[PDB]
Parts: C-alpha cells; structure tokens; sequence
C-alpha cells in the first residue's frame, strides 16, 4: 500500500495500516526538528498512559457536542482527514480532558501499590 | 561393558525395527542421557541421536529415540539395505565421558 | 568442517606412540576434542578428552597413566574458522592396544551434549608386533 | 563481563548480559547522531508492542526458509554475530511481519472492549 | 503545587506529585541538550521494565548498608534532596542491581511462556 496510501480511505479501513505511517548547519537543524516531533508525541502518549500502543482506549466519555455522528458515520463514511477537520477546534480540551483522567488512574495506582 | 545391547535385531525392508540399550540404573537410565551411533567395522561412526530425542544434523527423520527407566531404545522407522549396519549406544552426562555398550547388529530382510 | 589423522604405524611392545589429528572449517577452539580406540576385543573405548581453549582434559581412569593430551595453537583463517591440530601420546604399548584409533570433535559449544563426538576423522590403524 | 564481553559467547550464554549493552561542531553532530541512533530502534519495539522489555516474544511463526536450524543448533552453538550473519537477508522482512502483527492484535483488543 | 514545589516537603509528600513533575546556535544546543536528558532518563526506565510509571517496585532487597534507616526515618522525616545525599555513593550500585534482576525476570517469562 505504502507510506500514506490509506489517506483516502475509511477510518475503519485507515486502522489496519497505522503502523505503516508509525515508521519515520541546515542539515543537522532539520536532523534535530524531526527528531522533537517524534518526542512530542511520545510525550503526549506517555502523558495519557498510551506509551507502547497503537490503539489505546480511554475514560474519557466521547462528548456529543463535538461530533453527533454515530460510529458507523465515522468510521464507515469518513476519513481520517475528514475527521480531523470536523473537530479541528476540539483537540485540546480531549487532550486535556484525557490527561486529568490518567491522573486520577495514578492516585488510584498509588493506593493499590501500598496495599499490595 | 555395564551396559548390554541384543546381539542383533531384523525384519522386513519397509518395516520398523527398535534397538533397546540397557544396564545398572546407575549407568542407564536414571539421570543419564543415552546417544547413538551407527559404526560400520574398519570405518568412522556417525552420530544419529543425542539426550535420548534429538537428531543429529544430517540425520533422515526416519530415526527416532524413545526412553525408559530401564531401557533406552532406538528405532527406525521405513528399513532399508543403507541402515544395514552395526549400532552403539552411550550413556553420558555433562560432567562424565561416554560409556559404549556392546552394540548390536542390524540386518535387513527381503 | 573435516578432521585428519596421522597413518596407520607399526611399533614394538613398551614403544610409546605420537598421534596428530589436523583440523579445519571450524573453530579449533570452540570445540571439546575426543579421542575413541576401537578393538575388535574389547569394542569402543572412551579415551578421554581435551579441551583446546582451557587446556583441561578428562582422562578415563583406564589411560590416566598412560595416555598425555596436547594441542596446538590455533591458527584462522576466516573470522569463524581456523586451523589447527590436537596430538595423543601413549606411553608403553601393549598387543591390547592395538587396533583403529579416533579423532573426534564436540557437537554443540554449550548445553549438556557439548563434548559429543559430533565429528570424526577417518581413524588409523596402530600395530604392535614382536 | 563487560560491554560486548559476551559478543564470542553463545546465543543463549549472550542473553544474561542484554542490559549491558541496552544501556549505553563535530561533538554536537556525534551527540545528535547518537540520539537518531538510539531513537531507531527504540521505534522499532515500541511499534512491536516491545517496549520496555529486553525479550519480547511475538505471535509470528518462524518461517523455516529463513533457517532450518534446530534451536540448539542456534542457541548453544552460535553467536549473535553468526546469527545475524545467517538473517541478514531476511531481518527486514521479518520486521515487517511483527509490525502487521501487532496491529491486527491492537484491533482485536479495541473490539474485545467494545464487546465487554 | 507547582514545579518543584515539593521539594522542601518530606519524601512521602512529595511521592504525591511525581505526575506534575514528570512535565516541563546557543538554542540548538539547548535544544539537542533538553532531549539527551530526557532519553538518560527514559532510557533507564525501560532497562528497569518502569517505563510508564512514576512509582515502580523491583525485586531488589534493600541492603542496610545502603541506609540503616526505618521506613518511618526516611519517608517522614526527609526531604529527596537529603535522600540523594546519603546514598549519593550507592546510587550506581543499586542501578546495576535493578537491571540484573529486570534481565532474570524476562528470562524466567520466557522459559514460563515456552510451557504454554
Ligand atoms: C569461548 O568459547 C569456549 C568454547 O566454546 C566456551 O567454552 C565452553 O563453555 C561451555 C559453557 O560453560 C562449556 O560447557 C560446559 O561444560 C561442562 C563440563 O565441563 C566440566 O567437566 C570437566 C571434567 O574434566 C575434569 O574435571 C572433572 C571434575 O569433576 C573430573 O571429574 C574429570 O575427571 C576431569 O578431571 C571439568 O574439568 C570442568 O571444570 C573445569 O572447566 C570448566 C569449563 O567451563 C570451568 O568452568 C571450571 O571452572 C573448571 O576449570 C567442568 O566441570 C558442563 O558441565 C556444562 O553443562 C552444565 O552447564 C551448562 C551451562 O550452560 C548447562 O546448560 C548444562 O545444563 C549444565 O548445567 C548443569 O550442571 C550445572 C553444574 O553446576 C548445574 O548448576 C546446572 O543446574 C545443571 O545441572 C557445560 O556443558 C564448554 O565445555 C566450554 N568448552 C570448552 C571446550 O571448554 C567459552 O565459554 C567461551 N567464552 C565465552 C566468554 O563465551
Ligand atoms: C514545611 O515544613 C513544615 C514543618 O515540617 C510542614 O508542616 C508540617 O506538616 C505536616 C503535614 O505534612 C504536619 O503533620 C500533620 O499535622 C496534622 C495537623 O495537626 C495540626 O496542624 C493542623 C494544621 O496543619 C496544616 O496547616 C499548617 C498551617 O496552618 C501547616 O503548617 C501544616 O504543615 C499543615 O499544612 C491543624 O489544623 C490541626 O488542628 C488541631 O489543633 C487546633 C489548634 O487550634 C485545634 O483547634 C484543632 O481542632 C486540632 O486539634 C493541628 O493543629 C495532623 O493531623 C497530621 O496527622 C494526620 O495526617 C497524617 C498524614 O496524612 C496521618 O499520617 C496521621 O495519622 C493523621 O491522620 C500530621 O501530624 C506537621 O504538624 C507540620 N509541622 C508543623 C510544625 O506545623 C509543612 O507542611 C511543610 N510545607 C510543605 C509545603 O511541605
Ligand atoms: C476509494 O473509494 C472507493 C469508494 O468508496 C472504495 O471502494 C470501496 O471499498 C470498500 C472496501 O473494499 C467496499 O466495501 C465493501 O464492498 C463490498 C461490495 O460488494 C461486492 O460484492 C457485490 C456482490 O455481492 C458486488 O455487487 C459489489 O460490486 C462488490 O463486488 C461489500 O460486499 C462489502 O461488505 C462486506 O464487508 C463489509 C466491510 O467489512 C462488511 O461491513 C459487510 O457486512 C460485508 O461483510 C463492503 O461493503 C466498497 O463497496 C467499495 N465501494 C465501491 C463503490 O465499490 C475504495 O476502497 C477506496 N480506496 C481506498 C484505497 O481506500
Ligand atoms: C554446530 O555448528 C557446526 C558448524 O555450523 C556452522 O558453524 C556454527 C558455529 C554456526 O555458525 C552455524 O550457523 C554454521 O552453519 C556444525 O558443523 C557443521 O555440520 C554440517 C553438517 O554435517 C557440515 O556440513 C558443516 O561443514 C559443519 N561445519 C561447517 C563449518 O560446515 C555442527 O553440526 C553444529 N552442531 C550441532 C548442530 O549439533
Ligand atoms: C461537553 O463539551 C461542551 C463544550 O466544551 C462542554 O460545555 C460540556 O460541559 C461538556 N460536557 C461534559 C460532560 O464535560
Ligand atoms: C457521510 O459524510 C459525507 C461527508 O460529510 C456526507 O456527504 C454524507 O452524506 C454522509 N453520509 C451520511 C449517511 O450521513
Ligand atoms: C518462507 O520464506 C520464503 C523465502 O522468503 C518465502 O518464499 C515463503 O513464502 C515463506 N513462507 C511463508 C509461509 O511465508
Ligand atoms: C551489602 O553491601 C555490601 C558491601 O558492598 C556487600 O558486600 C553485601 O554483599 C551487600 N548485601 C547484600 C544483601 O547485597
């Protein structure tokens, strides 16, 4: 398929090929640059708890007033790109919102590591 | 030798023939292992199994080890003409030599 | 990976004996060297063995006296073989000793099966005449 | 032992000492080369689903085209040098097959969730 | 609290805000630097099998040689930059220590997983 060759389709299909797209003085600047978006986020997914995986479910409940669509009129009738447009100025409050809900999950870690 | 084979074994080309080896519980096979060897006389041997279930490279998938207490055998399976050859058997642990037995004789018939 | 014998030599009782067993295609070192006797008389015998990394030997209690174990240092050829020789000494011969003797080396570099036989060269004959 | 003390010793003997080597203008581009370097297969296990860990076992058969060798015949009677040496024409493709793998395994997990 | 506004607090306090923490020419030296720390760090972490977590228990028995120290003396009654101090010379020892057994552990996983 390729690098990006799943761009155009469904998000349910787009799904099978993430680790495709997971895969990757002027010089050395441009080195470093690709080097921190990496890091960035990896950052972001051992914020959430997320590290190491692909797909990583949430507490996180999916608010309506970002998207009213079903899951068959996401996944089946969109594409990614199209779905990140729809809720382009929603971003951060889900990113905000699941980092609060690993923050509750690490004080309830916490509690459980002292009882046993 | 401690250890004892049968004089020899036969049958049929085609059929399955087993070779036992056995002795003392000390020598065979209370936490011994046991290997063969085929070592046709005025030539160099070759080894076919070793602790008592793995061939040896080069080895046909028609020789297989099965084991015992009180005896290791040796079987092999579709006879032919080529396995008409003497085998031996030795014990031996990692922290020992090799104990030969008295080997025995393979013939092949029809 | 193939192992080469002196020949077959004739020798008079108390006469002690020199054995080379030339090696290549493998590691010299990496294996357990064996040496086996065979006589129509009394079957296969263990010899014992040396190692050629660590110099140890094992020597079956029946050749303790008599038989001296010595390699040579290996010399490489490739970045994963090398070529080299281990040699046998027997000391006071006897008409008992007579008969094919055997190189062999080690089949694995380790596990409980590491200094099996594996390998053997083609044998020589050893006579002893009055 | 030490840093690639264990480079002659057998495969199995080798893996004791894994985290001996796991840790570990011109100096400006050496300490940004040794990031890249690092960073590669840092991605590499975390796309497998292996970060974090030293072994990692995966859900792919071995393909006996790309060895006929018994596991002794590997591990107690190589080196990793060898080893490498033997796959070398194959390393890529195998890393191909555990990626597919992990994502098909991160899918099944969602719709598993999704059912509970 | 704020960043590193734990720190004049005792250790069992400031256990509490790891997770807040954990966060946050002459620039690209900067920023080549802020990355080289953040992978020192993290790459400790995954050689101890801890990665992802801020609090992580090990196998490793604590010497009294280290510390002679009670629980009580020490997380009650401590601030971490008095801790640092006291086994500022013990601290590469007990690193080794951590990755010996993380490397035993996986081993033993394995030899478990070959039985299934
Ligand atoms: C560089 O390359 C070389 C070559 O590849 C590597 O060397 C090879 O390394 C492996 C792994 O260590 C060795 O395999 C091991 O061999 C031993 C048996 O050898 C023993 O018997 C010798 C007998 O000789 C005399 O001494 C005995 C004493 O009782 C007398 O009875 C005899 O009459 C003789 O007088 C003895 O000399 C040996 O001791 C000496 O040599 C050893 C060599 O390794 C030294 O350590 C000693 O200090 C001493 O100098 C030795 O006793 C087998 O026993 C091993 O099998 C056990 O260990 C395995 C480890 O993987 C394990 O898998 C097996 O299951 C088995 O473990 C069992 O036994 C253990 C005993 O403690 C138990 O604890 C365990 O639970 C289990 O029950 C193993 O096969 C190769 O022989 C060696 N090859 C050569 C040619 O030397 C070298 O390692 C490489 N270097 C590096 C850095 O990689
Ligand atoms: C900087 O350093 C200082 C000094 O080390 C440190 O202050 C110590 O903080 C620890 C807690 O971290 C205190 O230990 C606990 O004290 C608990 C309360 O007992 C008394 O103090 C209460 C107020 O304490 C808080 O607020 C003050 C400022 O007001 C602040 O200094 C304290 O640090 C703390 O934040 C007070 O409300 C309480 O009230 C009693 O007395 C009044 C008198 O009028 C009376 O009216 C009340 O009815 C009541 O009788 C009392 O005066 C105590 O409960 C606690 O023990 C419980 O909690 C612990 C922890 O969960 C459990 O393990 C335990 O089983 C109990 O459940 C504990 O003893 C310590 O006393 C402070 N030391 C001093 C000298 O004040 C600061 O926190 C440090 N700052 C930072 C940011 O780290
Ligand atoms: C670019 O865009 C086009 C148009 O969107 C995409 O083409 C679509 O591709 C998808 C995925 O392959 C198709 O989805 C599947 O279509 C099948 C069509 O039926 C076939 O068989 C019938 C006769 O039985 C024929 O008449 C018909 O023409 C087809 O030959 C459905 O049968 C499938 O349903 C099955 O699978 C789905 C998904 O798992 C299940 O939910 C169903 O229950 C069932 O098991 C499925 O619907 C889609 O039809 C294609 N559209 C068109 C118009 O052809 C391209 O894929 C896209 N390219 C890229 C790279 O994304
Ligand atoms: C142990 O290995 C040797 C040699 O195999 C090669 O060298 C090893 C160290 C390792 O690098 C392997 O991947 C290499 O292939 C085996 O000896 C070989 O046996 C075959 C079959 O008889 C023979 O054709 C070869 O010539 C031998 N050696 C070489 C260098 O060719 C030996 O059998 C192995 N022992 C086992 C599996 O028990
Ligand atoms: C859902 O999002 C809207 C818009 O941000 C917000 O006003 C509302 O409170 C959210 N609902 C919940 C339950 O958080
Ligand atoms: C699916 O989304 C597209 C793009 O917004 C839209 O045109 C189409 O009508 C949608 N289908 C349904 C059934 O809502
Ligand atoms: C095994 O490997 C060979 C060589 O790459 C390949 O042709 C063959 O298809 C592979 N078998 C499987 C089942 O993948
Ligand atoms: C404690 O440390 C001393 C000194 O390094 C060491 O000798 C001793 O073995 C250690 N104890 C344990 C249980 O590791």
């Amino acid at each position: 398929l390729g690098f990006l060759g799943a761009a155009g389709s469904t998000m349910g299909a787009a799904s099978i090929t993430l680790t495709v797209q997971a895969r990757q003085i002027k010089q050395l600047q441009a080195r470093v640059l690709a080097v921190e978006h990496y890091l960035r986020d990896q950052q972001l997914l051992g914020i959430w708890g997320c590290s190491g995986k692909l797909i990583c479910c949430t507490n996180v409940p999916w608010n309506s007033s970002w998207s009213n669509k079903s899951l068959d009129e996401i996944w089946n009738n969109m594409t990614w790109l199209q779905w990140d447009k729809e809720i382009n100025n929603y971003t951060q409050l889900i990113y905000r919102l699941i980092e609060e809900s690993q923050n509750q999950q690490e004080k309830n870690e916490k509690e459980l590591l002292e009882l046993d | 030798s401690v250890l004892t084979q049968s004089a020899s074994v036969s049958g049929s080309l085609g059929q399955s023939v087993t070779i036992s080896c056995t002795g003392p519980n000390s020598v065979c096979c209370s936490h011994k292992s046991i290997s063969w060897y085929q070592w046709p006389p005025g030539r160099a041997p070759t080894l076919i199994i070793y602790e008592d279930n793995e061939r040896a490279p080069g080895i046909s998938p028609r020789f297989s080890g099965y084991k015992s207490y009180w005896s290791a055998y040796l079987t092999i399976s579709d006879l032919r003409p080529e396995d008409e050859t003497t085998y031996y058997c030795c014990s031996y642990t990692h922290n020992s030599g090799c104990v030969f037995g008295t080997g025995t004789k393979v013939s092949v018939l029809g | 990976g193939q192992l080469v014998q002196s020949g077959a030599e004739l020798k008079k009782p108390g006469a002690s004996v020199k054995i080379s067993c030339k090696t290549s295609g493998y590691r010299f070192n990496f294996y357990h060297i064996n040496w086996i006797r065979q006589t129509a008389g009394r079957g296969p015998e263990w010899m014992g063995w040396i190692s050629p990394y660590s110099g140890d030997k094992n020597l079956a209690p029946a050749f303790q006296d008599r038989v001296i174990m010595t390699t040579d240092t290996e010399v490489p050829v490739t970045s994963f073989t090398s070529t080299g020789a281990a040699y046998m000494e027997i000391r006071n011969l006897k008409f008992d000793d007579t008969g094919t003797y055997f190189c062999a080396k080690g089949l694995l570099r380790d596990g409980s099966s590491t200094w099996l036989p594996y390998l053997w060269g083609q044998g020589t004959l050893l006579t002893v005449s009055s």
